């Protein structure tokens, strides 16, 4: 994996790859690594596939029960802490999870929480998680400003995953984009790296290391 | 004294039969099922004018496709609702689908007889569980503390139940619209209620396939009350 | 008073009225008997045909414990089954630890202690069955009869149920007239007669006969049901004696 | 977590036109020491099933008791215990299979390989394998340990697929089994000359043969062999 | 009187009044009928409603592909017992790869109901059950009572006014027992039998409930327009 | 020290069509270098038009199929004989597998059938419960041999329209049941040639709205 | 473990143990809650048969559950401690998992749930206590006042009273409290509360406790002299 | 079963009272009177032994007054055996607090916990309550000198002066009359003895029928001392105040 999400002027961008691995064997190229918990909450998956898939789905059930009991959508902070407290109970057992809980609420505004399987829980504006997190950080950090437009921010997220997809052997397949606003999350399509790379290379003039 | 799970000579459980008497003392709750949706309405019955009536929560959401109205010792219902909500969401987790209204009702009714010498006594509250699913469509169930549940086209429980049930018998047909069913609940509630019916002491709700389970606002119910009075005076 | 309302309570006599009340349930039930013979034991029971709708031969009341012990009882049938289920657990644990199949006297005390245990507390009800049981072991043939109190003894012949006194009288004659002993095949024929004679005390509904036996020679020391030609031969012998 | 101590070697078996044959030698090895020579490793259950067991003998004897106890339990409240509701080979197998997998799943296995051979009530031949891991499979020929490597090849020349079963008589099938037992005696360092054989036929029923010996052995060519090369 | 406070107490004449009061709950229940031939076994059940706006209480429950029952009395108690039967039927399948015998099904229910009548705190089950099934010894019909007493029959009926249907079946015994290889006619005989227990009311489309099991027929239930054929 | 896992070899394959779905698997069972059975089926009809296979360690495979079959049975009892949809069956299997996250079932699981719109569906699982719906999946020992062939022939990967300067891709389209079975047979004969744990026989279970049909084909026995 | 079902139904459909628990509440000292436009005031009676008391150390009638919520009660004093303790623990647990203090509705719902659980659990009797729970939700200026009782039912009140002679003070509040225009200021709200207690108490000396709660965890208890000034002012206006 | 013989100790009366608690209080009202008086510079504990026999060993005896820790003591009224169960629990609780926080336990905290235990016996468990009333006398650096009382109900309250056991009605009237806030310890000693001497059911109050104790800051500089009075010391203080 490679997953990212960052805060900016126009809300939150969330971008992920779609590759699954079993060692050097490419298990899948079409995997969904963004869990839609509710119209205002997203969860990114990185690490052990079943672990992420199972427990984030489970998280979605706990968030549903919260709003039934409390007649109010769960806060991003509370949602992230349910998950972080859960994995903390399993600490040492061998769970492998690198997650980001992203969403909007009235009291918090746009918020991103990093949660991982050894119990670390961190609020922040920018995070990149997964085997190719370093590659995404390189492109994202060097191009990031708060005053980015929705159009530019979407592209930067897409371009950062593409960068990691290229270099990281354990990332790739396709890019899944999301945009989170005050009105909720908006899906911005699946982008196959097969075509996206050459489209970006040509139009942007980048990736000069590759034989054109 | 005597055992909690004791049978009477007529072949009935004393404690279950006594809990039914508690339910008769409770406030009225009515449910009507149509092909366009199911309607649930209740009598709030504030004990004093200083009590803020909007805090009286006798209609309750279980899931987006299942609603619930109660009557009797309403405090006993909290754990029943909690179980129902957990069951509904749990099934959604295990099977990636909405849970059938009958299966939900059956799950709640399994708690009913789990008492003896488990909890110390039966529940002192009856429930009207209304919902929709893809298989059997719009459904209304009456769940008792005996562990038994009947499906109904329309049903009234509480203090004005027998009088209201006889009224529903005449009025109900298989081609009722939702608007008709809303007015019919208000009409019958106003008949059996002690105090005069208005938007503050009575509450309406419905469940449709499209919009799911919704509790009506006091502004919306007030207009349905005004629409009801005009139509009765019109003939 | 109130001494009979609770189980395990001594009356001023020194009696447990709840157990004596359980005996009344036993007396109410159908007749069952047991006959000890030369090299084994025979069991028989009265099955009342309530209706034509009862499937013949398909409501079996005699039960086997392990492979060498037969059990029959009168009174509350479910209580009897519960006791046999325990017997089967007891016999299984004995064989598990000690290898050899449980001896009849050993087995008898296992049931005896269990039934007696149900007279020690008010939280449990005494057993509503008298159980006639026995079989063949290393020391030979044994016949026992166990009661609601936990009381049991060894018997030459045993009987319980609504027609116990009739059967007891008929059993006593066999003990007197056959001091040297009674054969296994003879005991089956006699068992049929005694059930038929004991049926006079329950003659509204007609009945169905059911016999079983353990014998060192005839059944090779194992518990078997009497069926087919040998059963019909025993019925005909009984029919000839009543007329 | 175990380690097997007193062990039993190959159990071999095959189907034929009217039933099944199964065989296993009478040895209880203690490592390289051939300790016990009077060990019966074929155990009949009723008159229509034979269970052949290899591996740890203490665990074999535990399984013996479980089967012995299963017959007793089935007879309880069962007027048709010797007829329609008698124990079938398939029932006996599935029970053991369940036990074996439950034990491996508790990390405390019964250190055995088992072959259940028998005939069903409708005349169908039953033959199926199960081991310490709970792994199950069925085939016209089945064998454990060295039998799997040496016996199966020979037995598969007689019955290579399903269609070859009707074409195989009991005479032909028994000859192949007895031959395979000889080959195992030549080549298995933990095997003995003495063995037992069982036939379960749909017509003639259960035939249990004891105290058989491997005979017609070729050893005469040994005298002509000298050294290990030059000599 | 003084001896009916709980199930742990015997009366002076040797009666268990709590068990008898549980038996009374069955008599209040709606009528249901059971009967069989040699090939098929049939359940017919009169369903009951609270009023015209209500549904009709479902009486018949499926336990396995080859077994099920009809209830009369406390419905929740039927749910508890039927669930237990479902588990036992299922245990027999998973562990032994064996369809649970209808006779054993009865023995298991008897022993479950018994434990409730001998211990303080608990209560007897307040429901009667008619179990039908087709196993290795053909078709079967059982009558369960919460006293613990289970009885195998050719035909029977339990509930309110069940004596009318029970007498009819006692007369018709010789006729309906030989309805072999004909489902519809065996049902017709059952529908005619339950009709002898009707008063004022008659069999309507959403009132009648029929179930059947047999040689080449899994346990299936018929309700609604599917039972219009038999009115 | 006792090792509770084993490898029983073999390989399985699932393909989905427009109004059908197939689940294939060889009939060979092995341990180490010995053949245990030449015909031991591991693709099972589980009811409700759901076929299932759990390839890898046969003891864990059989145990899982046995539990899911049982899960289908209790679904009918608890929810008024409702048909278990393929998507619901998938999620249920996830919980079965993840239930043993810390002592896993050593199997790659594949189920096939039809979705609620009547269209063909294949779901595939990892050993601890991860799942994903696909048009195409191969599982087991020879998955690495077969899977890339499927990418090329079912999803038309790396295939462009002739003469379009590698600009226009070959359009995606559903395959007929006749064309799918051709790909299945070729996939298994190819895998049999180069993988020692694959051979003996091929058993295919086809799923349409009409029901579950079977087809068997011989494979090389070496 | 002691299992006996102590709370059970009777032929007429009543659970007597729960109803007898209400009688214990009726015996208890009076407690009143009045909420204004920007505040809530909790008034409490203290019986004057106890002189030689040490008011420094004697348990106060109004208890802080958190910095923003308070709880007063009527009924058995020992029983009230157990509810208060559980409530205080749940308050800290909520802050720990949700990262936000409890709402007054949530805290009330929890306390009511505990009370209910003791009406259908074996071996236990119901709480002989009714409570008034008041406060302000986090980042909210709308006043909240709730009431609970032994049965487990709870509800929101504009103003409410419980305890002995509560039916007298409830009568006073029903005519004196205007829904359209609640007490605009703190002084007005405290005065109305003291007025309502003066219908029942006896003397306005060391018999009345007042606790004022304002938004953003602003809670203070009034002293004797401060309360006495309200008593002096009300009596002079009364003589008219 | 056993239901038949259950007294149901933890239930309400129709009037909303706890039967067993009320009856336990009736029991305590026959016990020897115990008095506690709190002064500005200390606390006095005085108690009357239950009808003494002349052959009772008086010096090596403890019936009424018990030490919980160095800063806290209690006077007992009711069943002694019951009190000792509770006292050992209190002694342990005080040591747990010291072990946890490295500070002597505040008086109210110890009193609350002991009272919470009594409450438990009135709400659950099906057991009879403890037939005991305590007067707690103690000091801590928050509230200084403190007097509390607890009863079988588990309810506790604070006091300037208080009596428990027999004749509390008469005793409380006499204390309410002569007590004032600026009182000293030596004055409170005199008041305690004078109150017992008038409320006693005995003919005359003597040294052999009393237990007495003080908690002063009468040690050297800013520290608290507990004085459990010896027989001879009670004899002297009884003469000094002019009662004998
Ligand atoms: C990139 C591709 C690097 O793996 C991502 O982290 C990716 C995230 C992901 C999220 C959702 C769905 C699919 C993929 N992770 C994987 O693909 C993951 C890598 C991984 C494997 C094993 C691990 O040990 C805990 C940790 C990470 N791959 C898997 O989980 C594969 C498909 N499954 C297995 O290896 C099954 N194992 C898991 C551990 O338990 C034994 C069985």
């Amino acid at each position: 994996t490679t997953t990212l999400a960052f805060r900016f002027q126009g809300g939150i961008i969330v971008a992920v790859d779609s590759r699954a691995t079993a060692g050097n064997w490419v298990a899948s190229q079409t995997v969904k690594k963004v869990i839609e918990i509710n119209p205002f909450l997203l969860g990114t998956t990185a690490g052990g596939a079943a672990d992420c898939q199972f427990w984030e789905t489970w998280l979605g059930s706990q968030c549903r029960l919260h709003e039934l009991r409390e007649k109010e959508r769960i806060s991003v902070a509370a949602a992230s802490k349910i998950l972080s407290n859960l994995v903390y109970q399993y600490k040492g057992a061998g769970l492998s999870m690198g997650t980001m809980i992203c969403g909007y609420t009235r009291k918090e505004g746009p918020t991103i929480y990093y949660v991982d399987s050894d119990g670390t829980r961190l609020k922040g504006d920018i995070f990149c998680v997964g085997s190719g997190q370093t590659f995404a950080y390189g492109v994202l950090d060097s191009n990031y400003k708060w005053d980015l437009s929705v159009e530019d921010a979407l592209y930067l997220g897409k371009r950062s995953i593409l960068a990691a997809a290229h270099r990281d052997a354990y990332s790739g397949g396709s890019v899944n984009l999301y945009h989170v606003t005050e009105d909720g999350w908006i899906y911005h399509g699946n982008h196959d790296v097969g075509e996206l790379f050459w489209k970006v290379k040509e139009e942007e003039g980048s990736f000069n290391n590759v034989i054109g | 004294d005597r055992g909690v799970s004791t049978f009477s000579p007529e072949g009935r459980l004393f404690q279950v039969e006594y809990s039914l008497e508690a339910i008769k003392l409770g406030s009225t709750a009515i449910g009507i099922a149509t092909k366009e949706g199911v309607v649930l309405g209740v009598e709030k019955r504030a004990t004093s004018p200083l009590l803020e009536s909007d805090s009286i929560e006798k209609i309750v959401e279980i899931d987006r496709h299942i609603g619930c109205a109660m009557s009797g010792l309403t405090a006993d219902a909290r754990s029943m609702i909690e179980h129902a909500r957990t069951a509904a969401v749990t099934h959604n987790l295990y099977y990636d689908e909405d849970i059938n209204v009958e299966s939900l009702t059956q799950s709640v009714c399994d708690l009913a007889l789990r008492f003896g010498e488990l909890m110390s006594r039966p529940f002192g509250v009856a429930l009207l569980i209304a919902g929709h699913d893809a298989d059997d469509g719009y459904q209304l169930f009456h769940a008792e503390p005996s562990g038994t549940f009947y499906r109904y086209n329309a049903k009234a429980i509480g203090s004005g139940s027998e009088g209201a049930q006889a009224e529903l018998l005449n009025e109900w047909h298989s081609s009722l619209t939702l608007k008709e069913a809303e007015l019919l609940v208000l009409k019958i509630l106003k008949q059996v209620m002690e105090e005069k019916l208005d938007e503050n002491n009575a509450q309406l709700s419905c469940i449709t396939k499209q919009d799911g389970f919704k509790i009506y606002d006091n502004e919306k119910t007030a207009e349905l009350i005004k629409e009801l009075k005009e139509k009765e005076a019109a003939e | 008073t109130g001494y009979d309302l609770s189980n395990s309570v001594f009356s001023p006599d020194g009696r447990n009225f709840q157990v004596e009340y359980a005996v009344k349930a036993v007396e109410n039930g159908t007749t069952s008997i047991g006959i000890k013979c030369n090299d084994g034991v025979v069991f028989a029971v009265e099955k009342l045909i309530t209706s034509k709708l009862l499937v013949p031969q398909k409501n079996v009341k005699i039960q086997v414990v392990d492979r060498h012990i037969g059990c029959v009882y009168s009174g509350l049938i479910p209580d009897g089954r519960h006791l046999v289920n325990r017997g089967r657990e007891e016999a299984a644990s004995f064989k598990k630890l000690y290898k050899t199949p449980i001896p009849i006297p050993a087995f008898a005390d296992r049931l005896g202690q269990y039934v007696q245990a149900h007279t020690l507390y008010n939280s449990v009800r005494p057993f509503g069955v008298s159980t006639i049981f026995g079989g063949v072991d290393k020391n030979g043939a044994h016949l026992y009869m166990l009661e609601p109190s936990g009381s049991y003894w060894g018997y030459k012949g045993a009987a319980t149920g609504k027609g116990r006194q009739s059967a007891k009288a008929e059993l006593e004659k066999l003990v007197d007239h056959h001091p040297e002993g009674l054969s296994a095949r003879e005991a089956v024929k006699q068992a049929a007669k005694i059930i038929y004679l004991a049926h006079e005390d329950n003659k509204e509904k007609d009945f169905e006969l059911e016999i079983s036996w353990c014998s060192l020679s005839e059944t090779n020391g194992l518990h078997k049901f009497v069926k087919g030609d040998l059963l019909q031969e025993a019925i005909d012998f009984a029919q000839k004696e009543i007329n | 977590t175990q380690q097997p101590i007193v062990t039993g070697t190959s159990v071999i078996s095959m189907k034929y036109d009217n039933g099944v044959i199964i065989a296993a030698d009478n040895l209880g090895s203690y490592g390289s020491l051939l300790r016990f020579n009077g060990v019966e490793r074929l155990i009949p259950v009723g008159d229509n099933t034979v269970v052949g067991i290899s591996g740890d003998i203490s665990d074999m004897q535990h399984i013996e008791r479980l089967l012995k106890d299963l017959v007793t339990e089935n007879a309880y409240d069962n007027p048709l215990a010797d007829a329609e509701e008698a124990l079938e080979p398939s029932y006996i197998f599935e029970y053991l299979a369940t036990v074996m997998y439950q034990r491996r799943s508790k990390m405390n296995p019964l250190w055995n390989a088992i072959i259940v051979a028998g005939v069903q009530s409708n005349g169908d031949q039953f033959l199926r394998y199960v081991n310490l891991l709970g792994v199950t499979y069925s085939s016209p020929t089945l064998a454990t340990g060295f039998g799997a490597h040496m016996a199966n090849p020979l037995l598969r020349k007689v019955v290579d697929r399903e269609s070859d079963i009707p074409k195989t008589t009991v005479q032909v099938a028994e000859e192949a089994i007895v031959n395979a037992m000889r080959v195992l005696y030549y080549r298995d360092a933990r095997s003995s000359r003495n063995f037992s054989l069982a036939i379960i036929d749909k017509n003639t029923g259960l035939t249990f043969k004891k105290n058989l010996q491997v005979e017609n052995m070729k050893w005469d060519f040994a005298k002509d062999i000298k050294g290990y090369g030059t000599q | 009187n003084n001896y009916d406070g709980d199930t742990v107490t015997f009366s002076p004449t040797g009666r268990l009044f709590q068990v008898e009061y549980a038996l009374e709950a069955i008599k209040q229940g709606s009528v249901t009928v059971g009967l069989r031939s040699n090939t098929h076994a049939v359940l017919v059940a009169l369903k009951r409603n609270a009023d015209e706006l209500s549904s009709y209480q479902k009486k018949i429950i499926k336990c396995d592909e080859h077994m099920g029952l009809s209830l009369a009395g406390l419905a929740p108690d039927a749910r508890v017992l039927s669930n237990y039967l479902r588990q036992q039927c299922n245990y027999s399948s998973l562990v032994f790869n064996r369809k649970l015998a209808v006779e054993r099904a009865g023995h298991l229910l008897c022993d479950k109901a018994q434990k409730n009548t001998q211990s303080y705190g608990g209560r007897p089950y307040g429901v009667g059950l008619l179990i039908i099934g087709y196993d290795k010894s053909g078709a079967h019909l059982l009558e369960f009572q919460p006293s613990g007493n289970v009885t195998e029959l050719y035909g029977t009926a339990i509930g309110a006014r069940s004596q009318g249907a029970k007498t009819y079946l006692e007369r018709t015994l010789d006729t309906f027992i030989k309805i072999d290889g004909n489902p519809d006619e065996l049902i017709k005989a059952g529908v005619e039998a339950i009709s002898q227990s009707l008063r004022d009311e008659s069999l309507t489309v959403d009132n009648l409930s029929i179930a059947i099991v047999g040689k080449d027929t899994p346990f299936t239930i018929y309700d609604g327009e599917a039972v219009a054929k038999y009115i | 020290q006792f090792n509770p896992y084993g490898d029983n070899g073999g390989t399985i394959l699932g393909i989905a069509g427009e109004d059908f779905a197939v689940l294939a698997g060889d009939t060979r069972n092995i341990t180490d270098y010995s053949i245990n059975s030449r015909y031991e089926p591991k693709v099972f009809d589980c009811g409700d038009n759901i076929v299932m296979s759990a390839n890898g360690f046969a003891a864990d495979g059989d145990a899982l199929v046995k539990r899911f079959k049982n899960s289908v049975k209790w679904y009918h009892f608890d929810h008024n004989d409702k048909k278990l949809s393929i998507n619901s069956a998938a999620r249920n299997i996830q919980h079965l597998l993840y239930g043993k996250r810390f002592f896993p079932y050593y199997v790659h699981t594949i189920i096939a059938g039809l979705d609620e719109d009547g269209k063909g569906a294949v779901y595939s699982f990892d050993p601890v419960g991860s799942y994903e719906r696909e048009q195409c999946r191969a599982g087991g020992a020879a998955a690495s041999l077969i899977m890339p062939f499927l990418d090329n022939q079912v999803n038309f990967k790396n295939q462009y329209e002739p003469g379009t300067n590698g600009k226009v891709k070959k359009p995606l389209k559903y395959l007929s049941v006749e064309e799918v079975i051709k790909l299945v047979r070729d996939s298994f004969t190819s895998a049999t040639e180069r993988h020692i744990q694959v051979g003996d026989g091929l058993e295919i279970l086809i799923v349409t709205k009409d029901g579950v049909r079977k087809e068997f084909y011989e494979l090389k026995r070496d | 473990g002691y299992d006996r079902a102590l709370s059970i139904f009777s032929p007429d459909g009543h659970i007597f143990q729960v109803e007898y628990a209400l009688e214990a509440v009726k015996r208890g000292t009076c407690a009143v809650g009045v909420k204004g436009k920007n505040c809530v005031v909790l008034g409490c009676e203290r019986r004057s048969t106890l002189k030689l008391q040490d008011t420094r150390i004697t348990p106060s009638k109004v208890s802080k559950i958190d910095s923003h919520v308070v709880l007063s009660f009527s009924g058995l004093n020992a029983d009230s401690r157990i509810l208060i303790e559980k409530a205080r623990v749940e308050a800290q647990s909520h802050r720990l998992t949700l990262e936000d203090p409890v709402t007054v509705e949530y805290l009330t719902r929890y306390v009511a749930g505990v009370q209910q659980r003791y009406t259908q659990s074996g071996g236990v009797r119901p709480f002989g206590v009714s409570t008034l729970i008041a406060g302000f939700d986090p980042r909210d200026d709308e006043p909240k006042l709730y009431q609970t009782e032994p049965s487990g039912i709870y509800s929101s009140w504009s103003a409410q009273t419980i305890g002995r002679n509560s039916k007298t003070v409830r009568e006073f509040l029903e005519k004196n409290y205007d829904r359209k225009e609640p007490p605009a200021t703190v002084e007005e709200c405290v005065k109305l509360t003291v007025r309502s207690l003066l219908e029942v108490v006896q003397t306005g000396a060391k018999n009345i406790e007042i606790t004022v709660v304002k938004p953003d965890s602003d809670i203070v208890a009034l002293s004797s002299e401060e309360i006495n000034q309200y008593v002096t002012q009300i009596e002079q206006e009364k003589q008219e | 079963g056993s239901r038949r013989y259950d007294s149901r100790t933890t239930i309400f009366s129709p009037e909303g009272r706890l039967y067993q608690v009320e009856y336990a209080l009736e029991s305590i009202s026959h016990a020897g009177t115990a008095i506690g008086i709190m002064a500005s510079d200390g606390i006095v504990l005085a108690a009357e032994r239950k009808v003494t026999s002349t052959l009772l060993e008086q010096d090596t005896s403890t019936e009424k007054l018990y030490k919980l820790n160095d800063k806290i003591a209690v006077a007992v009224a009711g069943l002694t055996a019951d009190a000792e169960i509770l006292i050992n629990t209190a002694r342990i609780h005080a040591q747990n607090y010291l072990k946890t926080y490295n500070e002597d336990i505040p008086v109210e905290i110890l009193v609350r916990r002991l009272s919470d235990i009594k409450q438990g016996y009135t709400q659950h468990g099906g057991l009879r309550p403890f037939g005991v009333s305590f007067i707690y006398a103690g000091y801590d650096d928050r509230y200084g000198y403190q007097l509390y009382t607890s009863n079988p109900s588990g309810n506790y309250t604070g006091w300037k002066a208080i009596s428990v056991g027999a004749n509390t009605s008469a005793a409380q009237t006499l204390l309410q009359m002569d007590y004032k806030d600026d009182m000293k310890v030596d004055d409170a000693i005199e008041l305690a003895l004078k109150t017992l001497s008038k409320t006693t059911d005995s003919s005359a109050l003597t040294y052999d029928r009393l237990e007495f104790a003080t908690i002063r800051k009468g040690a050297n500089d800013g520290e608290v001392y507990q004085k459990i009075f010896k027989p001879q010391e009670i004899k002297d203080i009884l003469v000094k105040t002019g009662i004998t």
